[PDB]
């Protein structure tokens, strides 16, 4: 038997803004724009299949 | 090795009569018993 495992790590950190200072990408927003303002969990589930 | 091998003759005389026999029994056995078992482990971690 032979197990290898193995990382290299190559950015030490990337650390995104919090909420308040994420840029959205404008195809997610342009979906939440979309989105229809009830509870119809149809287009919420595509969201959160995309 | 083991070995029963026995010789055994009689005559007796009165007319006449004889007998000799012969029986040799034997046997032989051998066993080998060779055998290896070798084993081995390693680990290496590295940081």
């Amino acid at each position: 038997q032979l197990l290898v495992v193995e990382n290299t790590v190559e950015v030490a950190q990337f650390i995104n803004n919090n909420p308040e200072f994420l840029q959205l990408a404008e195809p997610f927003w342009k979906e939440l724009s979309h989105l229809p303002s009830l509870y119809d969990y149809s287009a919420y589930r595509r969201l959160i299949d995309q | 090795e083991a070995k029963h091998c026995v010789r055994i003759e009689t005559k007796k005389r009165v007319a006449k009569k004889t007998k000799v026999e012969h029986r040799c029994t034997t046997n032989k056995l051998s066993e080998k018993h060779e055998g290896s078992f070798i084993q081995g482990a390693e680990k290496s971690i590295s940081l």
